[PDB]
RNA sequence: AACGCCCCGCCGGCGGAUGCCUCGGCCCGGGCGGCGACGAAGAGCGCGGCGGAGCGCGAGACGCGGUGCGGACCCGCCCGCCCCGAGAAGCACCGGCCCUCGAACGCAGCGCGCCCCGGCGCCGCCGCCUCGGUGCCCUGC
RNA sequence: CGCGGCCCGAGGCGGCGGGGGCGACGGGCGGAACUUAAGCAUAUCAGUACGCCCCGGAGGAGAAACCAACCGGGAUUCCCCGUAGCGGCGAGCGACGCGGGAGGAGCCCGCCCCGAAGGCGCGCUGUGGGGCGCACCGCCGCGAGGGGGCCCGAGGGCCCCGCCCGAGAGGGUGCAAGCCCCGUACGGCGGGCGGCGAGUAGCGCUGCUUGAGCGUGCAGCGC
RNA sequence: GACGCCCUGCGGCCGCUCAAAAGACCUGAACCCGGCCGGCCGCCGGCCCGCCGGCCCCGUCUCGAAACACGGACCGAGGAGC
RNA sequence: GGAGGCCCGCCGCGGUGCUGACGCGCAGAUCGCUCGUCGGAGCCGGGCAUGGGGGCGAAAGACUCAUCGAACCGCCUGGUAG
RNA sequence: CCGCAGAGGCCCCGGGGGCGAAGGCGGCGCGCAGGCCCCGCCGGACCGGCCUCUGGUGCAGAUCUCGGCAGCAGUAGCCGCUACUCCGCGCCCCGGAGGACUGAGGGGGAGACGGGUUCCGCGGCGCCUGCAUCUGGCCGCGGGUGACUCGGGCCUAAGCGGCGGGUGAAGACCGGGAAGGGGCGUGCCCGCCCGUCGAACGGGGAGCCGGCGGAGACUCCGGCAGGCGCGGCCCCCGCGGAGA
């Protein structure tokens, strides 16, 4: 029952917006029917489907918008904080791996003239 | 009293909506042994402190 | 309105009554799950390297 | 006498010991060692077809989407699914939504501002723009 | 009366940081009394409870202004082993070295030489470079072998005769089940020269602290 | 928790399901109590069984407890030299 | 003419005597008569301030939420006991 | 030495068990005793003789702890607030009739605080209504609170907080000597220095009548008015008196 996001991803923004408007309108109609009279099985059956349909359409719209916006800031120096890589606070505030391996030049020179070798005893 | 803030009024509103029994179809759907809700209150006996 | 919370060691029962783990702990649960079995470590390694 | 009271042989109450059983506790070892202004921990208030408590979730609310696996049910009444895939229950990871308070950030706690275009908290470091000084000088006047 | 440089300050803008949470372990401060002494005031309890502040997956400590007195050792930490001493010399309190193990790793800056060679809107009130002469977890799977009779509400019961075994750990099933079901045993995949730190070290007086005793460590003031 | 029969209704009887009512529930002790049936005052001893003889309330501190010294209505379970 | 920390007296605010009732209470301080005061150093309500060896006191060691010759809560603490 | 719970072994074709284990009740026998054994009834799935090992291992008492429960006993008690009766119909509900009371500092009519749905309609008697109940503030199911003019939101009181900073090991506490804002409109001009904190009784711009429901009314509807803003059209820069 209800729509599928599969064939929903194949519409334009305006079409999805209109679809959402109609879904919300008829959701209000079903709420009125529930509030008055009595809950016949068919309208109550349609009710749950309509709620999840609204959910699905909103999902599709937001995903499309996010993809466009993310493509807008692909190569900038500063991007919105909602697109930066997912990490924790502690690992965000940390030195990278090459910064940890840096050495002063004198120690670099020393550690190159005496490299590690393989040997066996006896 | 008759001169209350909306904040106090909203917390007392939730207490009234929650003072209900266990529905009959719930008791038998879950096969319940104890059929009374012991989180109910009565105005003449309680102190809500809200 | 003090910035810190009122906690005292001479009563471990009140600490027991209100503390971390007595609520939902939504964000902490999600992060712990993503770390123990997930891709948080791979992401961190790629970001640091 | 008799009744009442107190003592044997059967039958009933009241009460809940004992015995047997327990998805619970307690100790020892091992692993892990991961939260937050990108809004934490905690609190409030809401969300179900018929819905009180608890769990869960957040006006997209008793859940939405993607990728794999699974393969007939769905605690009541209903609704739904049924098939060489057409897809119920379940499982893992990933992407989003995310009301009011809260370190809690226009003021204040439920009321009210400034602004011109949308937005309006504090402290620090770096950099830039606009300036002050009978500070040390210099020039012109 | 004006305006340029340097110096010392003020308002705004941009980008980055901080704040709070966590009955353990860890670091730094403040700091009791009950109690024992058969009373009690120094002592003890105790450098404990508790209060405040601050990190991490560990922290702290760490490459000698060290021990020692030997036919010597050689940064730090942790384990095993054991009496000098302090003390109304009462009650009580109390280290270290040598020896045997776990583990094992080394280094820099300033000062001195060059001087923008630099991370170049900064910086000569010093960036950058150098010592100078002699010589183990996770993921995925398959998984064997029993019948007959009696009797019970139901046998996993009783009698007889069998099979599987790298599996006779267990759990479920209408009564004690290797062979009724799930599992158990046996797999695969991914991972000579120059130069050494000042209101410092030390000393006097005072307070706390230690086994440290005409001073173990710290601190205030004066020098 | 069938059916049937009484009942102004409340309820009752008879039976039904089950191996069993095990009927809001395993087993179901003691104290206390109701009915029916047998007896007449506690313990010890003798006996053909109600006669004879003997018998102060325990635990505790204490020179000394039946004490007008203290604790103890009754029953169950727990309860103190590791 | 209409002064007064003047007098009699209602509501209020108090609390004398009966040593009345009650005293397993209506009540962990009440009830009935009788009584003191009643324009003032009077009485009542709300807001605000003072915090524990401290406060506040026309002073009784009084009061500080049934607790005061030193409140209450948790911990030291299963404090010590010839 | 007897007994309790558990561990390691034995129990001659591999200890006893739905042909009935543990536990309960009654009755013999054995032992100086602590105790043990057997039989009958109940019950419905486990149990232990001997050797070695282990311990949170044996109750009459502690003004012992927790639970249950007796006599007393159908006893003490159901004395304030003057009071009910007849008929429908029942001392208590409803109706009519009679008889009384509270007695305008009300057992009346309304608010503040506190309570939080107790409010209204329909139904009911399982609980409660210390007697009863057909009653109910009890139980079930549905409903119910409308503002330009009433109050809060604003002001300030006694007070509280904040304030470049100051102090303290901190937590925190104390605080005038500090380059401390606006306007019109883009350039100029003015200017030492906090608070949209604190009063449903103080200050405050403006509301009356009639009617309607089952439960709301200065709020709804009808009528008649007030106050404060904004937008259009016309649309004006003062005269009288001797003086008040
Ligand atoms: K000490
Ligand atoms: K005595
Ligand atoms: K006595
Ligand atoms: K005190
Ligand atoms: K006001
Ligand atoms: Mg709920
Ligand atoms: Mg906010
Ligand atoms: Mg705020
Ligand atoms: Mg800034
Ligand atoms: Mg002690
Ligand atoms: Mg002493
Ligand atoms: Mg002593
Ligand atoms: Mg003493
Ligand atoms: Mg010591
Ligand atoms: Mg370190
Ligand atoms: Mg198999
Ligand atoms: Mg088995
Ligand atoms: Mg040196
Ligand atoms: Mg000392
Ligand atoms: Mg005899
Ligand atoms: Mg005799
Ligand atoms: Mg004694
Ligand atoms: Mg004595
Ligand atoms: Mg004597
Ligand atoms: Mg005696
Ligand atoms: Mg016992
Ligand atoms: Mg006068
Ligand atoms: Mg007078
Ligand atoms: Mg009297
Ligand atoms: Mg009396
Ligand atoms: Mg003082
Ligand atoms: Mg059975
Ligand atoms: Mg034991
Ligand atoms: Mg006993
Ligand atoms: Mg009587
Ligand atoms: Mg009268
Ligand atoms: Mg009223
Ligand atoms: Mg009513
Ligand atoms: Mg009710
Ligand atoms: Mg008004
Ligand atoms: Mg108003
Ligand atoms: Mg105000
Ligand atoms: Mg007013
Ligand atoms: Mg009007
Ligand atoms: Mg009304
Ligand atoms: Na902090
Ligand atoms: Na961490
Ligand atoms: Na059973
Ligand atoms: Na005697
Ligand atoms: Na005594
Ligand atoms: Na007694
Ligand atoms: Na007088
Ligand atoms: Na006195
Ligand atoms: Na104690
Ligand atoms: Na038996
Ligand atoms: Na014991
Ligand atoms: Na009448």
């Amino acid at each position: 029952p209800g729509l599928k996001a599969k064939d929903l991803i194949g519409l334009s923004q305006e079409d999805l917006q209109r679809k959402l408007a109609d879904l919300k309108r008829e959701l209000l109609s079903l709420r009125t029917m529930k509030a008055t009279a009595g809950p016949v099985p068919e309208r109550i059956a349609r009710f749950r489907v309509c709620k999840k349909d609204v959910a699905r359409v909103l999902t599709i719209i937001n995903q499309k918008a996010r993809d466009e916006a993310r493509a807008a800031f692909e190569g900038a120096k500063y991007i919105p904080k909602t697109f930066r890589p997912k990490l924790t606070h502690a690992m965000r505030c940390q030195l990278t791996d090459k910064q940890k391996r840096l050495l002063p030049n004198k120690v670099m020179k020393r550690k190159l003239q005496f490299p590690k070798l393989k040997y066996a005893v006896k | 009293s008759a001169n209350k803030t909306l904040e106090r009024k909203l917390r007392l509103g939730k207490k009234i909506r929650m003072n209900k029994n266990i529905p009959r179809w719930v008791i038998l759907k879950d096969k319940l042994k104890k059929r009374w809700n012991y989180k109910r209150h009565h105005w003449r006996r309680s102190h809500l402190k809200l | 309105p003090s910035a810190k919370m009122r906690r005292y060691n001479w009563s471990y029962k009140s600490l027991r009554r209100r503390t971390q783990g007595t609520g939902s702990m939504s964000h902490m649960r999600k992060v712990y799950r993503a770390y123990n079995s997930g891709t948080l470590k791979a992401n961190a390694r790629k970001y640091l390297a």
